[PDB]
């Protein structure tokens, strides 16, 4: 059925009473068969955290286990993500993941999804216990993060227990990683800690064109600048960072560059880097993280323990260091907090005024918004950047101010981003 | 005062810090001693992520106190 | 050849072309193939390591099929050691894999000196008696060893190598060498060039702190910015002399950058501690080319060096025009390269009084050696034996960690209880759920046995005692596959001498999500 001794490692921990126990928990026989059967968990992302994690709650008790990426697996994987071979090259990472898995150990169930997490929709998510990730950018945690707020039912300004989806979130960058315990409506989230990300190095234009210095310099340049001018693959085909001949030609123009302006250090595996945007990435690290994370589902799904508080980073650099710590749960979230924000704009400021303050904020930190009011008892689209069509006959409304174009006051604004899922708010106060 | 702040490597530094300064300039002592840019510093003390622009009093930031640089990590 | 290049693009990133070499040239040796140790292996293969051997001497059981991601229950009864290498094989067709189905006991017997062939030894899941025995037979032979233990949510790793020196330490963040407070004669002479303007705000921030630097020392005889005040009154020193309140932001990059710009040049810690060492010092016929290096940077400070290292070279990256951040850039590189050669004939000199040839230390150790002349580093560790000596043992550290009842040195108490009551026992604490019964009662009986044999006066809570009895010598999977990860990343430290090594003793708590090291 299911083998002699095979779940002994993790039996004495639901058959076992104990000290550091959780409270809601229950010594029994049956736990684990019941954890085995319907505990469905959903891990996002199979790329280096993902195996790993899959691996990881497979051998832990878990069955039925889902599987989210978009992606096709590479040659740049294989030093880290153990369950794909080089036979597997072209396929999709969440199919070989299922796969492998499935096989190597007996009745494990993994479903893969070759979808990207915003292919689907609350429906969906709903259907799972618990949500482990395994993500590769912050847009991507943060809609996932939205997307289980979206979840929570308020019991008119209570909230509902069973609508929570705990949220286990996994990050690596060289031999750097955290894992972070999330739970929508309790603990800070995603959004909550979204200053915690270190800054991201945004060359200005005019050192790149008018005073390279680096290599990185150079580069920058060939790509940004050089290759729309002169459509290197015919024109108006894109620049593929995963095409040899793109990069070898890049790497090409970026010699030339460097050497009329006297810069030493640009090498083939620079033009790589630079390019894709390129993080290292190793297996140690990975196991590390995906293993802390796992242990909290185990912990989550079965009470055996306490949850982590908040918050894990490792380093191995130095030795070994991991701090622990509990993050505090802002309480004037663009996401998790549930009053809308408050806004303070003095009535002469224009449209692209409360557009930059939401693009260019800390707390925000929003890509691309849209936003949008109750105009005329209906509601209308002050501006939105998404379409074309939507954004023409929106810009020029842009130059405009509060009340010159009909914003009333004791009133909130829709802001629509490409960020997270769901819609915030914004209440506007006129305070000139 | 006298502030303790283990770094991401788990090395602690001191720092010369009246309740007057603001958690910016904390920051500014540890970069003139240890080289991390004030930029991709995250301080953190009891749970509490500092805002630099409040003051070591806004924390309650007692002498023998310790703080903690921490991160978080995009890839996976 | 280039294909390897490919799918190890990832962590080339990190420990370049010559860790690889290294990497891929080291035969690591793995004790036990229990979830631990399969996990490490599991991420020393994928990383390309040279060839590994799996010595082991059990037979799979139900259990080890159930928590091994490289034993199917196809395997159950097959050597544990055999069945491990095939799944592990897979992982990698440029590692060569290896099996012995002898003990790790029957070994030590038959054939001691057989680990004298391995660059690492990495053990799991041993007891007390093999554990000692093997760390005395490698110690003595001079052979790096990683022990490792998964017991419940607790994991343990203890290193032992004697001395394991590392020059590219690999700082995460690093004060600049500017010499702005010593500069030299070409460095002196580049700001000299710079007057009084068309350029300005195109001007490195590092001339612009260095010409008011120098109007400061004037009107100040002698002194330079050492007090915060001292340093604002500077900053000001700079607003006033923004040429068109226009546009001059350089210029308040300066303002910044004088917060770590006025000290920069002084011989760290760490490297001293390295000078004033009996094995710097003394040089022999036997001194290996890091100690060496060691002193010939030293002779260098000495001499040409005036107080401090060579400087290192590099400089951040400030907006400026192109062709000055260039010429600038090369004051430094040209300065680091003659600083190398004087280190260079220091340690040729050196070289030849201990009668070998100086080309006997490559150019390309001279130029990281001094590139890395700040960051060197050398970490020793203390025998097994010395650890467990009842006059040797490192008091002090237990005691003052477990002011706090839950200072993770407890785990590793629990630990020593746990291989206590092994011996006096003949089995592990709390296998079966009868034996959790009493066996929380004879645990203790041994965790005040041993406190006693070397006189600790520490708490315990006896909420530790239950728990390393509610775990029954159990190997988690997710925390085995902690250790994995942590443990191989280690190794692979070792084996390319490229990172520091913890120190030491380590120890994570599954239950908490927190780890320490130690100096046991
Ligand atoms: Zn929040």
């Amino acid at each position: 059925l299911d083998w002699e001794g095979r779940w002994n490692h993790v039996k004495k921990f639901l058959e076992r009473s104990g000290p550091f126990t959780h409270p809601d928990f229950e010594p029994s026989t049956e736990s684990l068969q019941f954890l085995l059967d319907t505990c469905k968990v959903l891990v996002i992302g199979a790329g280096g955290l993902g195996c790993e994690l899959l691996k990881n709650l497979a051998l832990s008790g878990f069955r039925q286990i889902h599987v989210i990426d978009m992606d096709t697996i590479d040659v740049s994987n294989l030093n880290r993500q153990f369950l794909f071979r080089p036979k597997d090259i072209g396929r999709p990472k969440a199919e070989v993941a299922a796969e492998f898995l499935n096989d190597r150990v007996p009745n494990c169930n993994v479903v893969p999804h070759f979808n990207k997490i915003q292919d689907f929709n609350d429906t969906f998510y709903r259907q799972f216990h618990i949500i482990v990730c395994g993500l590769d950018s912050i847009i991507a945690r943060r809609w996932i993060n939205g997307m289980l707020i979206s979840l929570l039912n308020y019991e008119d300004g209570v909230l509902d227990p069973s609508s929570i989806v705990p949220l286990i979130d996994g990050g690596t960058e060289g031999f750097k990683g955290n894992a972070a315990v999330i739970l929508p409506g309790m603990t800070a989230c995603i959004e909550c800690t979204l200053e915690l990300y270190p800054p991201q190095v945004n060359f200005p234009m005019a050192t790149i064109a008018s005073m390279p210095r680096l290599p990185e310099h150079c580069i920058e340049y060939v790509r940004m600048l050089q290759w729309p001018k002169e459509q290197p693959f015919g024109e108006g085909v894109p620049l593929d960072g995963d095409d040899p001949e793109h990069i070898q030609w890049i790497f090409q123009k970026s010699l030339e560059r460097a050497s009329q302006y006297n810069i030493r250090g640009v090498t083939y595996r620079l033009t790589q880097g630079v390019v894709k945007r390129i993080i290292p990435a190793v297996a140690s690290t990975n196991a590390v993280i995906a293993a802390v994370c796992a242990t909290e589902v185990f912990k989550i799904a079965t009470s055996a323990y306490i949850p982590l508080n908040n918050y894990l980073v490792f380093n191995d650099v130095d030795g070994l260091y991991t701090y622990t710590f509990e993050a505090e749960r802002k309480e004037n979230c663009p996401a998790c907090s549930q009053l809308p924000q408050n806004i303070q704009f003095s009535p002469s400021a224009k449209l692209q005024e409360v557009l930059d303050y939401l693009t260019n904020s800390a707390s925000l930190q929003m890509k691309s918004p849209a936003i949008t009011a109750t105009l005329e008892g209906k509601n209308r689209t002050l501006y939105l950047q998404s379409v074309t069509s939507i954004e023409e006959r929106t810009r020029p409304n842009l130059s405009k101010t509060l009340k010159e174009l009909g914003l009333v006051d004791g009133q909130e604004l829709a802001v629509a981003d490409v960020t997270t899922p769901q819609t915030v708010l914004f209440k506007l106060h006129f305070t000139s | 005062m006298l502030i303790k702040v283990k770094t991401l490597t788990g090395k602690e530094i001191e720092i010369d810090i009246e309740p007057t300064d603001k958690v910016e300039r904390i920051k500014e002592r540890v970069e003139e001693k240890e080289g991390i840019p004030p930029q991709q510093q995250r301080l953190i003390y009891s749970g509490k992520q500092m805002n630099d622009e409040k003051t070591a009093a806004d924390y309650k930031i007692l002498g023998g106190s310790v703080l903690h640089l921490v991160l978080r990590l995009r890839g996976g | 050849k280039l294909l390897k290049e490919q799918k190890y693009d990832r962590q080339l990133r990190l420990w370049g072309d010559h860790g690889q070499e290294a990497l891929e040239s080291a035969h690591v040796c793995l004790i036990n193939a229990t979830a631990t140790g399969t996990e490490i292996l599991k991420n020393l293969v994928l990383p390309g390591i040279g060839s590994f051997t799996i010595i082991d001497g059990n037979q799979v059981s139900g259990e080890d099929a159930g928590n091994n991601f490289f034993l199917q229950r196809s395997s159950i009864g097959k050597n544990r050691a055999e069945a491990a290498m095939e799944f592990l094989q897979e992982l990698n067709s440029d590692v060569s894999g290896s099996f012995v189905e002898e003990s790790p006991e029957n070994l030590l017997d038959n054939d001691p000196s057989f680990f004298c062939r391995f660059t690492v030894v990495v053990a799991t899941q041993l007891p007390e008696s093999t554990s000692l025995r093997l760390a005395d037979v490698l110690w003595n032979s001079q052979i790096p060893l990683l022990i490792c233990r998964t017991y419940g949510l607790v994991g343990y790793m203890r290193i032992i190598i004697k001395e394991h020196p590392v020059i590219e330490s690999h700082p995460d963040n690093a004060l600049e060498d500017l010499r702005l407070d010593k500069p030299f004669p070409e460095l002196r002479e580049h700001f000299q060039s710079y007057d009084d303007m068309e350029d300005h705000s195109h001007t490195p921030w590092i001339v612009i702190i260095a010409k008011y630097l120098a109007q400061w020392y004037s009107e100040t005889n002698g002194r330079i910015p050492k007090t915060y005040k001292e340093k604002e009154d500077f900053r000001d020193l700079i607003r006033q002399g923004i040429l068109k309140p226009e546009d001059e932001e350089n210029f308040e990059e300066a303002i910044k950058n004088v917060n770590t710009a006025l000290n920069t040049t002084q011989i760290p810690s760490s490297i001293e501690d390295i000078f004033n060492d009996d094995r710097c010092i003394n040089i022999t016929k036997q001194t290996p080319s890091f100690w060496i290096l060691a002193r010939a940077l030293k002779e260098f400070v000495a001499k040409e060096g005036q107080g401090n290292l060579p400087v290192r070279g590099t400089i951040p990256d400030m907006i400026a025009d192109s062709g000055k951040y260039i010429k600038l850039q090369n004051v430094y590189r040209e300065k680091a390269k003659k600083d190398a050669a004087a280190v260079g004939n220091h340690v040729a000199k050196l070289l030849q009084s201990i009668g070998q040839a100086p080309e006997s230390i490559s150019e390309k150790e001279l130029k990281l050696l001094c590139s890395n002349s700040a960051f060197l580093r050398v970490v020793r560790c203390r025998s097994l034996a010395e650890e467990y000596g009842l006059d040797t043992i490192n008091k002090d550290e237990i005691i003052s960690s477990m002011d706090n009842p839950d200072n993770e040195i407890v785990l590793y108490l629990m630990l020593r209880a746990v291989d206590r009551f092994h011996k006096q026992q003949g089995r592990y604490p709390g296998v079966s759920n009868y034996q959790v019964e009493e066996d929380i009662g004879k645990l203790k009986s041994c965790l005040t046995g041993f406190l006693q044999e070397y006189g600790l006066s520490v708490m315990v809570k006896d909420d530790y005692v239950h728990e390393f009895c509610r775990y029954g010598a159990a190997e988690p999977h997710t925390i085995a596959a902690f250790l994995g990860g942590a443990a191989a990343q280690e190794v692979i430290k070792i084996i390319t001498k490229q990172f520091v090594i913890f120190n030491n003793t380590y120890i994570y708590s599954g239950m908490s999500q927190t780890s320490a090291t130690f100096q046991l």
